[PDB]
């Protein structure tokens, strides 16, 4: 790939939500960027993001 | 109110008059009684009727399923739907309530109108043949039996027929 931050290679980033009781399973023979820390959160609802210098 | 007849110089209403919204009370020897002026009352019923039937009958509503169900990676869509529903509800609530307020005021003012205009209708027939006693009431100088009263009610009154007697009774007053 064209040099971005001087790097011809890439990492595609992926995420998902794991509800209680359910189990997530990773398997790999290579190219994995494993998780180290995850985020146990409760939801909240109906907000947005602000982009300003105030 | 806005014209000073209802709650204005006419302090209150006539619980005994069931013939309609607007009417008369006479006091000729033959006796008293209440009547209604069906012309103005009927025009008011037609107008108000048309108003209400205009706030109701104007609501076209297509067949619509308001509900939409989304999964856990469609929160943007779910909040968009929520945004549509909530927007319309805000609009209709605000506009509906202010509409009811404003048009209630307008209706009361319309009744006040009809009564004042009716008072003036009677006044313009009795210029010097009567005086303005109290409120919503005229006292005659010539005695006016039922026939004459029922004449004031249907518009025809015949003034010069009673002008002389009046000219007499008025001088000493």
């Amino acid at each position: 790939r064209p040099k971005v931050r001087d790097r011809e290679g890439r990492i595609n980033y992926y995420w998902t939500l794991l509800e209680p009781g359910d189990t997530i399973i990773f398997e790999a023979n290579g190219n994995l960027i494993a998780p180290r820390y995850a985020f146990a959160l409760s939801r909240g609802f109906g907000s947005g993001i602000i982009n300003s210098n105030a | 109110g806005l014209f000073g007849a209802i709650a204005g110089f006419i302090e209150g209403g006539w619980t005994g008059m069931v013939d309609g919204w607007y009417g008369y009370h006479h006091q000729n020897e033959q006796g008293s009684g209440y009547a209604a002026d069906q012309k103005s009352t009927q025009n008011a019923i037609n107008g108000i009727t048309n108003k209400v039937n205009s706030v109701i009958e104007k609501m076209n509503t297509q067949f619509t399923a308001v509900g939409k169900e989304f999964n856990k990676l469609e929160r943007r869509m779910e909040n968009l739907n929520k945004k549509v529903d909530d927007g319309f509800i805000d609009i209709w609530t605000y506009n509906a309530e202010l509409l009811v307020l404003l048009e209630n005021e307008r209706t009361l003012d319309f009744h006040d109108s009809n009564v004042k205009n009716l008072y003036e209708k009677v006044k313009s027939q009795l210029k010097n043949n009567a005086k303005e006693i109290g409120n919503g009431c005229f006292e005659f100088y010539h005695k006016c039996n039922d026939e004459c009263m029922e004449s004031v009610k249907n518009g025809t009154y015949d003034y010069p027929k009673y002008s002389e007697e009046s000219k007499l009774n008025r001088e000493k007053i």
